[PDB]
RNA sequence: GUUAAGGAACUCGGCAAAAUGACCCCGUAACUUCGGGAGAAGGGGUGCUCUUUAGGGUUAACGCCCAGAAGAGCCGCAGUG
RNA sequence: ACCUAAUCAGAAAGCCACGGCUAACUACGUGCCAGCAGCCGCGGUAAUACGUAGGUGGCAAGCGUUAUCCGGAAUUAUUGG
RNA sequence: UGGAGAGUUUGAUCCUGGCUCAGGAUGAACGCUGGCGGCGUGCCUAAUACAUGCAAGUCGAGCGACGGCGGACGGGUGAGUAACACGUGGAUAACUACCUAUAAGACUGGGAUAACUUCGGGAAACCGGAGCUAAUACCGGCGAAAGUGAAUGUCACUUAUAGAUGGAUCCGCGCUGCAUUAGCUAGUUGGUAAGGUAACGGCUUACCAAGGCAACGAUGCAUAGCCGACCUGAGAGGGUGAUCGGCCACACUGGAACUGAGACACGGUCCAGACUCCUACGGGAGGCAGCAGUAGGGAAUCUUCCGCAAUGGGCGAAAGCCUGACGGAGCAACGCCGCGU
């Protein structure tokens, strides 16, 4: 507004918040690295084999994996692709991005470098799922 | 380890100045007692030796050379 | 005082110099005082000697120690 | 002369401080002990940042005392503080260091580690 | 000493011996909004024999340090009014 | 009246005893009806001799009583001994 | 570093997409299922919007995905409400 | 010189208005595939204990059979500090192993002792004793003074100069978030006193004196090395602090010193604390945020490489000598560039 008021208080701009909460900050030090920052990726360790549904009008079935992350906290997940060589308490790489119409799930289990290593059943969409073909 | 031999000078160079310094100051601490009596016998001809040890702020350079005038600036 | 110095620059497999002068307390790479001009080491598609003795005589008055391979510039 | 409910310092870095006494191990009806006997302590005070927490039944050995022992030559010894060392299930101390002069009596071939850690004995 | 900077300003209060405070005016420009704005640091000043009173316009020279903020040195009396 | 090591293990129950106690200082929480809490708690100092100076009243004044400060020094296990 | 002379075009190319945006389409299998999704969402009996071969488009010794930051956002706007 | 848009609330509109996508980035990770000439950058997460190697010496024209200059430059790191730490312009109350320009004078007179053989104790760190000796070592008269050697020349000593060089210091301005934090320090603010360091100084102490700061942000909390620059942008601005240069602080932790020209000293030092490990359990040793490599939390960052030829630095009058500064190589599509199949 008035140039008198703008001297007396500047434009304190709009804060934003992260779309994906449970990563990427200095958390809660407890004389060791009790919890840390994972900007793109991490390890995991699993806790539960997941089976769930979307909720809005949709009626399909989905297979998450409710884990405890490497910084004491609890998140859901998802395995893209077909195969599932995963059981309880097995290491899984992470990468962010929510899943719409599921009520509370958080990230994608990377199908390349983990115990989630390689998914067969795919032949054209490949590097999104970690499937090889050394002929070409 | 060629600073081993530098240590052997360091316990050896403490003796020469701290003898000179403690003789510099008690010749000067008795001097302002002798300058409190002023009979020209216990103050004369050793005050310039109290200034010779304040000239041995240039000879005994442990007391710094530019710091020669930190005490001797009043009596003479 | 000061010492006449060649700041080495230049990429991989190709040095190049700039004639500067500062005290030995200052390092090679930087905190350099003045520059009397460039110097050209390689001679293929490039000159071989470069100096400007106008502001070089300003430093041989208050003292200067040229390195004995830099003095072959100013002997020519 | 230790008793059935006296307190003792602990002279090591095992994560403890002043411990009580519960019972003196040995024969029945036993009422005192001295340098080099086991007891049953309980931790009444602890350093935050240790491996023994407060309120926990542990054993010990009496290492110093204000009473002392009498030796073969008739020599006596008297400390000025009571102290003990928390000992594990087999004979060896739980901590790492020991902050005091242990008694010269203490080993018989048996506590061959507590006398191997004291500043002097 | 002999040639130092000058901050002419009003004398606020003589409250102890050899000590006053000589306030000055400074309108400072803002960074981007353009409209100027006032800031008035109130610097203390040694004066020789309680020569100042409340309200004088003076002339100030600097010196070599004395104590906590007694860093300026009064010179003149341009105005001797109240 | 005193007591080695331990200190409520005594016992219906810390019952009786033991410790705390004066003046001068620093400092003091929750809570509240704003007065209180509060001597809250937890802390320090005190003896004798010698040198200087600032304090009332009495009185013309030497004289007399009332006092508080720093500094220097001495002795004992312990200075409201 | 450079450079000549040799049997040899012979060793030396991927990767994501292809409703609308947004650059690029067809035939079946499953067929509100294994899924997919940046939002509109395409899936109840194939479905140009899911895996598959064909086809094309993009970039190219590199192609996509993530988390983070600025522009898009005139959506903190003095220039600009 | 240069500045785009699309989608979605309704049966259908105009508007306000959010959320969402296309693009540029990464000292990124991870997903598939793999030809490189050539150029760069590769601890950003547990400040998690650091094997084995090399990084500070030099001088046999000191002098004997330690006396000098250098280890205050240089090369690593961001836990600290919201501050003259830094940036930017003003000021003098004073500080040089050096470097140099002229000139002075470089005299006189003495005596103590390491290495070395005996002496005894310790497993050791090594020490107490005794005969032996020079020194350019040591001593006296606003006052100290040096001599040395291949052809006297040369080269350091010493005093007063002033120039460069180098550090110190108060001052104007620039320096993050919060007011759901309003009071704040007491030697605090000031004179005076003598002491105190290169100098000014409440710089540390002593009697008097009643002030400092503040709604123009004083005080207290959590987050942070900072600039030149990097990123994006039409620009104005927003976000960042890495290699690369200038300045700053720190050395497993917390104090304090000593020698010298101007260290509170990374590789020295006495002490105190938590840790490793050996000894005869009487004692002593150890500090890779030097150059790499291993261990460790990790989704994540490399060779235990010969070597001083060039440029730069100590020492010497010179040959040269030590140089993990550096001149370069060993490894990853890590980034741009150029280039083929
Ligand atoms: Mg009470
Ligand atoms: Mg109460
Ligand atoms: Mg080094
Ligand atoms: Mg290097």
């Amino acid at each position: 507004p008035t140039i008198n008021q703008l001297v007396r208080k500047p434009r304190q701009s709009k804060i934003k918040k992260s779309d994906s909460p449970a990563l990427n900050k200095g958390f809660n030090s407890k004389k060791k690295k009790f919890t840390d920052l994972n900007s793109p990726q991490a390890r995991g360790v699993c806790t539960r084999v997941g089976t769930m549904t979307p909720k809005k009008p949709n009626s399909a079935l989905r297979k998450y994996a409710r884990v405890r992350l490497s910084n004491n906290i609890e998140i859901n997940a998802y395995i893209p692709g077909i195969g599932h060589n995963l059981q309880e308490h097995s290491v899984v790489l992470v990468r962010g991005g929510r899943v719409k119409d599921l009520p509370g799930v958080r990230y994608h289990i990377v199908r390349g470098a983990l115990d989630t290593s390689g998914v067969d059943g795919r032949r054209q969409g490949r590097s999104l799922y970690g499937t090889k073909k050394p002929k070409n | 380890k060629s600073a081993i031999k530098r240590v052997k000078t360091t316990e050896k160079a403490e003796a020469r100045n701290i003898s000179q310094k403690s003789a510099m100051r008690t010749a000067v601490k008795n001097a302002k007692t002798a300058v409190s009596n002023n009979a020209d016998n216990k103050n004369e001809l050793v005050s310039l030796a109290v200034k010779l040890v304040d000239k041995a702020a240039q000879s005994n350079l442990i007391h710094s050379n530019k710091a020669d005038r930190i005490k001797s600036q009043l009596m003479t | 005082a000061v010492k006449i110095r060649l700041t080495r620059l230049g990429s991989k497999r190709n040095p190049f110099y700039r004639i500067v002068v500062a005290d030995a307390r200052s390092p090679r790479d930087g905190r350099i005082i003045e520059q009397i001009g460039t110097y050209n080491p390689t001679s293929a598609n490039a000159p071989e000697i470069k100096v400007d003795e106008a502001l070089a005589l300003k430093w041989l008055n208050d003292g200067a120690k040229p390195t004995d391979t830099v003095h072959n510039i100013l002997s020519k | 002369m230790i008793q059935q409910e006296t307190r003792l310092k602990v002279a090591d870095n095992s994560g403890a401080r002043e411990v009580l006494t519960i019972k003196v191990l040995g024969g029945s009806g036993r009422k005192t002990a001295n340098i080099g006997d086991v007891i049953v302590c309980t931790v009444k005070n602890a350093t935050p940042g240790g491996v023994v927490k407060k309120g926990d039944v542990v054993k010990a050995v009496i290492v110093r005392t204000k009473s002392g022992v009498r030796r073969n030559d008739g020599s006596y010894i008297k400390f000025d503080e009571n102290a003990c060392v928390i000992i594990r299930d087999d004979k060896g101390p739980r901590g790492t260091r020991i902050f005091g002069p242990v008694a010269r009596e203490l080993r018989e071939g048996n506590f061959m580690k507590i006398v191997s850690l004291a500043p002097e004995v | 000493r002999n040639d130092r900077k000058v901050y002419v300003g009003k004398v606020v209060s003589d409250k102890m011996d050899k000590t006053i405070t000589v306030l000055v005016e400074t309108y400072k420009t803002h960074k981007l909004y353009g409209k100027r704005v006032k800031y008035s640091k109130k610097y203390k000043t040694h004066d020789e024999n309680n020569s100042a009173k409340l309200g004088d316009i003076v002339k100030i020279q600097e010196t070599r340090p004395l104590s906590a903020t007694k860093r300026f040195r009064l010179v003149e009396i341009v105005e001797e009014s109240v």
